[PDB]
């Protein structure tokens, strides 16, 4: 469920932010959905130990 | 030791028909013209700018 | 006169499919067990958002939106003839009592099926520079529930603020207006994909708890 | 001709290059904006004639409707997975077996 | 199948892939 969140971006989807957006403010923005991602991918590996 | 996926072949778009096209079939080919001095401008919206 | 509206007043906030999954969508809704207004004319009513409308029948006729009826600003006039529907966004010279006959002595064209003992329930939302038209009709504010469906959607852009009500008089009158409120629901669809129970999510303890759990069965125990 | 800025949302514009079907294939698709990767297969769901695609419990785009018929296509992914390398020790053998 | 290991059987209902069991 956590790839339909936005986190703070335009959207949670890759192919829309890269082809519509700007590559200075879509590196702001993939990298907040990566870190993101990161973050819950993190947390459920600490909850699944 | 890796991860196995298969890529894409091609790519495909779809979109509905393209219908209820504007007059700018007639505004360029119509009977007569309005002099320079009255001229009339028409309102273009809602239809396909092909 | 004042009634209240039961459970009816649910409708599909997107154009998506969702098979017997329960699901929470936050839109402009009209809360469960409400105050809607039993408004009848044998008048000006504000639109802060959008309103719930049904009627019960052919004297009843279209809808007359916008911001101040005047000659400044563009005015829905969406009216039906039992054959056709038609939209004009343009400013009229509205008056006080308007009805039709047709003589027209009320003062982006759209024409399709019209929409006319049955209930039919109305919703008119505004939200992002649209105007999204809602429409059911239900046989027999009597007591049932149904689900409500889009059936057009109109881009104009403009600012609405007022609400009206177009009659026809025959020469030779009841309807509810509710309004709605930004809250949340929990939505159970089925196998074929329509709409068959609500549920509130803050009207009461109970129906909060079935919103925080996603579930309609509650077992026995203490929750938070 | 003049062109105008700022007063409605877009409504006039002319055709978008509409494709051909392909079915039983990993295909990279765009259907009414909704971008994706999967399989076209024909489905045996039944839409309302208002919906232009569908998910599931799991918050996915499974169910696709194209704007040109009233079938509906499912959306599955393609073949995907990790492969695991089942070896002897190299002082041993240099047999290898590849499991997918 | 044991009736008792039946009834305790009979009883219990993307990137995300799950190995089964050795
Ligand atoms: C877009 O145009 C195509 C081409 O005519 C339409 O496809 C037709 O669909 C009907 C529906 O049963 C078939 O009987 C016809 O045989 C189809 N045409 C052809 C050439 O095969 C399609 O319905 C149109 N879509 C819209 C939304 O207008
Ligand atoms: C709805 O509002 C009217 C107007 O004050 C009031 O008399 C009525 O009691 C309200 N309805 C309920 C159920 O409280
Ligand atoms: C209803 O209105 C439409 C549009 O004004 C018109 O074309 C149609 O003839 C009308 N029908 C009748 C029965 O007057
Ligand atoms: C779904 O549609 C089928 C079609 O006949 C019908 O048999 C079934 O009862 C419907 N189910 C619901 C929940 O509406």
């Amino acid at each position: 469920k956590q790839l339909s969140s936005k986190f703070g971006a335009i959207s949670s989807v890759l192919n829309d932010i890269l082809s519509r957006l700007d590559p200075p403010e879509a590196e702001v923005q993939i990298d907040r959905l990566i870190t993101g991602r990161l973050q819950s991918l993190q947390t459920y590996v600490t909850q699944q130990l | 030791t890796s991860n196995f996926r298969v890529q894409p072949t091609e790519s495909i778009v779809r979109f509905p028909n393209i219908t209820n096209l504007c007059p700018f079939d007639e505004v360029f080919n119509a009977t007569r013209f309005a002099s320079v001095y009255a001229w009339n401008r028409k309102r273009i919206s809602n239809c396909v700018a092909d | 006169s004042y009634t209240n509206s039961f459970t009816r007043g649910v409708y599909y906030p997107d154009k998506v499919f969702r098979s017997s999954v329960l699901h929470s969508t936050q839109d402009l809704f009209l809360p469960f067990f409400s105050n809607v207004t039993w408004f009848h004319a044998i008048p000006v009513l504000p639109f802060n958002d959008g309103v719930y409308f049904a009627s019960t029948e052919n004297i009843i006729r279209g809808w007359i939106f916008g911001t101040t009826l005047d000659s400044k600003t563009q005015s829905l006039l969406i009216v039906n003839n039992a054959t056709n529907v038609v939209i004009k966004v343009c400013e009229f010279q509205f008056c006080n009592d308007p009805f039709l006959d047709s003589e027209f002595r009320v003062y982006f064209e759209y024409v399709s099926q019209p929409f006319l003992k049955n209930l039919r329930e109305f919703v008119f939302k505004n939200i992002d520079g649209y105007f999204k038209i809602y429409s059911k009709h239900t046989p027999i504010l009597p007591q049932g529930f149904s689900a409500l469906e889009p059936l057009v959607d109109l881009p104009i852009g403009i600012n609405i603020t007022r609400f009206q009500t177009l009659l026809a008089l025959h020469r030779s009158a009841a309807y509810y207006v509710g309004y709605l409120q930004p809250r949340t629901f929990l939505l159970k669809y089925n196998e074929n994909g329509t709409i068959t129970d609500a549920v509130d999510c803050a009207l009461d303890p109970l129906s909060e708890t079935k919103c925080t759990l996603k579930s309609f069965t509650v077992e026995k125990g203490i929750y938070q | 001709l003049s062109f105008e800025l700022l007063h409605a949302p877009a409504t006039v514009c002319g055709p978008k290059k509409s494709t051909n079907l392909v079915k039983n294939k990993c295909v990279n698709f765009n259907f009414n904006g909704l971008t994706g990767t999967g399989v076209l297969t024909e489905s045996n769901k039944k839409f309302l004639p208002f919906q232009q695609f569908g998910r599931d419990i799991a918050d996915t785009t499974d169910a696709v409707r194209d704007p040109q018929t009233l079938e509906i296509l499912d959306i599955t992914p393609c073949s995907f997975g990790g492969v695991s390398v089942i070896t002897p020790g190299t002082n041993t053998s240099n047999q290898v077996a590849v499991l997918y | 199948r044991s009736p008792i290991e039946d009834l305790l059987f009979n009883k219990v209902t993307n990137g995300l892939t799950v190995l089964p069991p050795l």
